[PDB]
């Protein structure tokens, strides 16, 4: 292991991305669970897959940074904090409870971030 | 005095804001530093470049900063350090993330 | 809720780094999985047929404690140098490459504001 | 001891971690809250629903909060405070961002 001082800039929350290639629902940008079809349209077939990236996993609180706990760097003289997922918007070839088929704008993972509540003095 | 630089540390790369293979390298006068990707030279980018963090007198500590690394980037790095009386070579091998599957 | 502003007691959880959303529908250019420049074309194949538009949810900082580039809020300044950084995140789009090919391709874009740190000494 | 409704406090969002649409209603006993979106009924979701984050005496305060609104939520909210002595309604309307084209 190198210092932390040694490396560079410090997340204050620690992130893991990846590729989902099974993500089967999703809610739309009106609340609503949708299927995520399994391919794509053709720029052959395509199957469809997105990049998420969620908080570190972590069941032994008490080590900073981790997603449910505190984040690092934070000031606990004046504020709790919390690591949390952070969501956006991608387009996907979708179908809804009526089975209509379409592009739709669904919510996925696509950063850990810091979320603050004073209790200062 | 004087001597050939010497890779004295080269590990498995840690996820911090961005990712980082962490080197240290020993050596004076100061080492030009060098990686080669899976059997060819690496070309640095704005997305992939060498950081010195630390330089003591003939230590270095550094990494190989990566923006955004993908299964597209696993494989075996190999940091040289070239230096007026000699050359090093070490090698370790990266994984960010699994192919789509 | 005061008579024109609510205190941060009275809201909910607060961000470290302050961001804004919002629809990018004129973004011609990108870079892609190799780092390669590529360009974006202005529509997708619908759900299979007629010309759809292409674009995308993105997120960057809000410009000028919790502004970008500027320390994020909630960080402790005494023992920490903070800055609020875009965080950015591959999503599937319709696009051209150097030579001509036209196809799906992960470009890279921005969907969060982050907080980076840098212990003093 | 006996308080009919009243919304002495609604205004335009602000974004936080979530956007809050802030309020304060007063009244004994607490009174039932309930949103009108353009219009019609808001039915709350874990997306969109109304917290009470401090509650003093007989005052309550708290947002209708959302989670990653877009410009399908933008509009006109109307607030509905009701206990058995009467009610209060106040409106107040709602940009989150623009709309696409």
């Amino acid at each position: 292991t190198a210092p932390a001082s040694r490396r560079g800039e410090l997340a204050v929350c620690d992130a893991v991305s990846g590729w989902v290639t099974d993500r089967r629902t999703a809610v739309d940008l009106r609340g609503r669970e949708v299927e995520v079809l399994g391919e794509v349209p053709a720029a052959s077939p395509l199957r469809q897959y997105f990049f998420e990236t969620r908080c570190k996993a972590d069941a032994e609180e008490g080590g900073p940074g981790a997603g449910g706990g505190g984040c690092r760097g934070v000031d606990r003289r004046h504020w709790v904090s919390e690591c949390k997922a952070k969501q956006s918007y991608v387009r996907a070839l979708t179908a809804d409870a009526q089975g209509r088929v379409g592009w739709r704008w669904i919510r996925i993972d696509t950063a850990c971030v810091c979320t603050l509540l004073s209790r200062t003095g | 005095s004087h001597m050939a630089p010497t890779i004295t540390f080269l590990e498995s790369p840690t996820s911090d804001h961005h990712w980082c293979i962490p080197f240290t390298v020993k050596g004076n006068p100061k080492p030009a530093l060098q990686w080669f990707y899976n059997g060819a030279i690496l070309n640095e980018s704005k997305y992939i470049c060498t950081k010195i963090h630390v330089t003591n007198h003939t230590e270095y500590h550094g990494c190989l900063q990566l923006d955004n690394p993908t299964h597209m980037n696993n494989g075996d790095y190999t940091l040289i350090a070239k230096n007026e009386y000699g050359k090093d070579e070490k090698q370790i091998s990266a994984h960010f993330m699994g192919w789509p599957g």
